[PDB]
RNA sequence: GUGUAUAUGUUACGAAGUGUUGGAUUGUUCACCCGGUAAUGAGGAACGUGAGAUGGGUUUAGACCGUCGUGAGACAGGUU
RNA sequence: GACCCUGUUGAGCUUGACUUUAGUAUGUUUUAAUAAAUAUUC
RNA sequence: GAGGCAGUAACAAUAUAUGUAUAGAUAUAGACUAGGGUUUUCAAUUUAUUGAAGUGAAUCGGUGUUAUAUAAAAACAAAAAAGAUUAAUAAUUCUUUAUUAAAUUAUUAUAAGGUAACUUGAUAAUGACAGUAUAUUUCAAUAAAUUUAAGAUAAAUGAAUUAAAUUUUUAACUAUGGAUUGUCAUGAUAAGAAAUAGUUAAUUAUAUAUACUUGAUAAAAAUAAAAUAAUUUUAACCGUACCUAUACCGCAUCAGGUGUCUUUGUAUCAUAACAAAUAUUUUAAAUUAAAGUAAGUAAGGGAAUUCGGCAAAUUAGAUCUGUAACUUUGGGAUAAAGAUUGGCUCUAGCAUGCUAGAACUUUUACUAUGUAAGGAAUCUGACUGUUUAUUAAAAACAUAGCUUUUUGUAUUUACAAGAAGUGAAUUCUGCCCAGUGCAUUUGUUAAAGUUGUGUAAGCGAAUGUAAACGGCGGGAGUACUAUGACUCUCUUAAGGUAGCCAAAUGCCUCGUCAUUUAAUUGGUGACGCGCAUGAAUGGAGCAACGA
RNA sequence: AAGAUAAGCAAGUUUAUUGGAAGACCAUAAUCAUUCUGACGUGCAAAUCGAUGAUUUAAGAUGUGUAUAGUGGCGAAAG
């Protein structure tokens, strides 16, 4: 709450720039997110490794992108496989 | 002079090479049933793999995007076409994509094997049974055909998006690609050690664009190039 | 002596007894201002004096800019 | 004597100094037999 | 082999009338390994010389397994502790109570019980694996009480000081149940909460449970079975003394250097300092030189000394008010600037040892030890980092960021693997392919072979390429004086654009104007025909940071 | 700094707590070598001593084992 608009990226403080500190901003946000589990339908998905997304509850690994849980290049070509 | 840099790091490669996994595929005659049982993560590679389970036998795979412990998948000559099955490279239509091509029939896989790069595929040709391939790099190859691949984009997504902001997230980096770094400018050096060096002022004094006509030793900086600047 | 009425000067002869002292800028010697007094005179002694001192410049090996040389390099051109 | 000069005395380094060489590129000759097609000379 | 200088420089030098004692003085101390090898202990003769004696293992090390074709006395691995003895060894000798393995004896269950989690002789398990933060207070230690003992005071003291021992519910899982509930923090549940009944355990601080950082996800191999009692000239080979700095290495009894661990009391953040414990140690003079190496103090003036405030001095802990220009919006900031601080007797809060307020009193209070001088500007490097062991710590190197280039037959596979230049962010990156290089494509030129004849790459020519090496002129007239928007003209590959300056880059030069001072070759702000400024051989620019 | 909880005002927005990220700030033990151009300079010493300084969870410090040899090796680059 005490920052106006850094956000998560007020740990580097005054340094590396500006415009490095932004692209920090839209990484930092999607990679410490929780997801929802596509088995159990529980909010209790994290990432611990470069590709890989596990659930807490019921402990199943998913495979991913490096720092979101899925990739816009990804879901493309699902729908050209559902027609 | 002594040996410079370039030809002491070729020899240092040969008393400790690098290790790494080649994982490959098995193959079978009729179209059969396995199961995903683990996912894991090596020492030098970004791409997490995959451990598959055909016969009672656990092989190792570069695992696709959409993956999860427990699902079933099936290969053979002719698998129906899905996200992860592997199948005849004749089957898939036009416009999707495959991330493991082996070279000729009963081979392991040889192109797309990192995480994020991917292929399409542009067209059929009936006659003589040859379709084209769209490389990652660009370049556009004619495969023969009957060889089997895998369908789907390969996992790991982008890796190049946050920087390496500070120094020291470099340095774990090279270190375990097993590469050297820091590197010195050759500038900066006597010259001794590189044609580059010395002086009285830091230059350079010779064209940096070196034809491929010469010999092994010779060869430094742009080395035969085919244009050189920014286009616009 | 005088183009010496007094005051204030200027020139010449004898004379080395005693004085000739404070600061801003520059590595300075030289130079030029401020303040003062009876008057900040010119010089020598291995261009007095480093087993008396200090080490600012000049003058080994690090390094930067400018000019010359295709290059290693050079400069009584400027810096640390 | 490290500065300076002489010696038909040396060494590290560069290059459009003199003389050459590892590596590499391209010819010719050596290359399993067989059948057929095509071209060039007579 | 032996002189002068020369008995000169340079080093060592505690008190007692009777003593195996009473005092003074300096230094923390003790164990494993690497190195040393008899220095250990005793006797006799004067840190010496000779002579004897001394090292005891089924459970303490090695001998065993391996680190992706010779590797571990700190990684892995069957098993013990007290209490005494010798001039010197003691988890090894002796007494007492234990444990492991192998060979021979005596005896025998082949399955019961619980709805369930599970209980009893009734096999097939593992060695085996990062870092940081917080919460538990297990032990241990303090503190209190009690019981035996000790040492001192001219006196006095509700009974002081020292030693030994005795004491001071939670997490999983099961059965009913049907919708709520926890932690210092983040939460958990229709894939069954609270509440009941029950079965397992509670890992001893090098532990347990959670959370956090990562393009780093955190070794190998040898290795397994079980009930009760008994026996043994059954358990091989090697080392076990002593020293941790006057018993190692520097030619030495050298102010240097050398892996790990343990160590008592006061100490209201600690630090610093002092005291315990333990080990060493014997005898010249003195109110008096000069000049030295250290430590102190100074009337009046306050940088006038000097290349330069070099050396020294001032500030400082903690509580309360208060805080600017600038900015990359995070910072600047602990900015700057003020006020308070002892001792004793009480009052008031609840968390019970911490914090506010009040009265009395004095040659007034962090200051024994420890503890930031402050502000305003300019040049250069973005920052944390590294470097010439022994004259150079920097503006040099590195770094993320930006850009160019080669490779689709990689034990590895183009978000990959090799080769180069600039140097964070913001804003920009102008013109030239004539020269030298680099790439692409259709006149001259060797040998060998065939009756004889013919055929190579390369060089040359054409087309692209400057974030490749590099380069980016001069003269004449023309609107009271003055100047030249405008015009003419030699050539060339193109004739320095956007910007910036007597700057770390300007010879003449101590350039011209303003300002800073009593006075300036210094500093700052403006001017430009720039000896010889200028765009990734990068130009312009300062917020944060700087021995 | 993220994350989380309450009390106000009325899609939101002020105030107070909890929490403990960063190649953030400061000291002891340990480490290095800026200044006095201090001491010593046939020295304690073939590079030492004193005061003053810089440094802190990391691109750190250190024991042992295996690999790299003289027209050769290693190098955050000073020959
Ligand atoms: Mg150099
Ligand atoms: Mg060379
Ligand atoms: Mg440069
Ligand atoms: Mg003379
Ligand atoms: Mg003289
Ligand atoms: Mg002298
Ligand atoms: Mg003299
Ligand atoms: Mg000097
Ligand atoms: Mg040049
Ligand atoms: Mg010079
Ligand atoms: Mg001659
Ligand atoms: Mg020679
Ligand atoms: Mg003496
Ligand atoms: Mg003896
Ligand atoms: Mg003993
Ligand atoms: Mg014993
Ligand atoms: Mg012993
Ligand atoms: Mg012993
Ligand atoms: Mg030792
Ligand atoms: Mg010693
Ligand atoms: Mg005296
Ligand atoms: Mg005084
Ligand atoms: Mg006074
Ligand atoms: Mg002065
Ligand atoms: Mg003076
Ligand atoms: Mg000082
Ligand atoms: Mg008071
Ligand atoms: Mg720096
Ligand atoms: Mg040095
Ligand atoms: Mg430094
Ligand atoms: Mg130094
Ligand atoms: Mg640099
Ligand atoms: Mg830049
Ligand atoms: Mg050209
Ligand atoms: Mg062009
Ligand atoms: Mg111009
Ligand atoms: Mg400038
Ligand atoms: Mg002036
Ligand atoms: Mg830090
Ligand atoms: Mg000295
Ligand atoms: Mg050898
Ligand atoms: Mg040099
Ligand atoms: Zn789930």
């Amino acid at each position: 709450n005490g920052t106006k608009k850094v956000g998560i990226s007020g740990r580097f403080g005054a340094r590396y720039g500006s415009t490095l500190r932004k692209r920090m901003k839209k990484v930092l946000e999607t990679q410490k997110k929780t997801y929802e589990c596509r088995a159990c339908g529980k909010t209790s998905v994290k990432r611990d490794v470069v590709g890989i997304w596990t659930c807490r509850s019921c402990k199943i690994k998913f495979a991913g992108g490096a720092y979101a849980y899925v990739t816009p290049a990804g879901t493309t070509f699902n729908n050209m496989l559902k027609q | 002079g002594k040996v410079t840099r370039k030809i002491r790091e070729e020899t240092k490669k040969l008393r400790n090479p690098r290790k790494l996994s080649s994982p490959k595929y098995p193959n079978f005659p009729e179209t059969t049933q396995g199961t995903v049982v683990d996912l894991v993560h090596e020492r030098g590679r970004g791409v997490p793999l995959a451990h598959v389970k055909f016969n009672d036998e656990i092989y190792s795979l570069i695992a696709t995007e959409g993956l999860y412990t427990g699902q079933t998948i099936f290969i053979g000559d002719n698998a129906p076409i899905s996200i992860g099955n592997i199948t005849k490279l004749k089957n898939v239509p036009g416009g999707m994509a495959v991330h493991s091509i082996e070279y000729d029939y009963e081979d392991g896989g040889c192109v797309g094997m990192t995480g994020g790069a991917y292929s399409t595929v542009v067209t059929h040709r009936e006659e003589t049974n040859e379709t084209v391939l769209g490389l990652p790099s660009g370049q556009k190859k004619i495969f023969s055909s009957e060889v089997r691949c895998i369908v789907g984009v390969p996992s790991a997504g982008g890796i190049k998006e946050k920087p390496f902001l500070k120094a020291s997230v470099a340095h774990y980096f090279n270190k375990a690609h097993c590469k050297k770094w820091p590197r010195v400018r050759c500038v900066a050096m006597n010259p001794v050690d590189h044609k580059f060096g010395g002086g009285n002022h830091q230059h350079v004094g010779r064209p940096t664009t070196i034809s491929k006509r010469r010999p092994h030793a010779q060869l430094m900086g742009l080395i035969g190039a085919r244009r050189t600047g920014r286009v616009k």
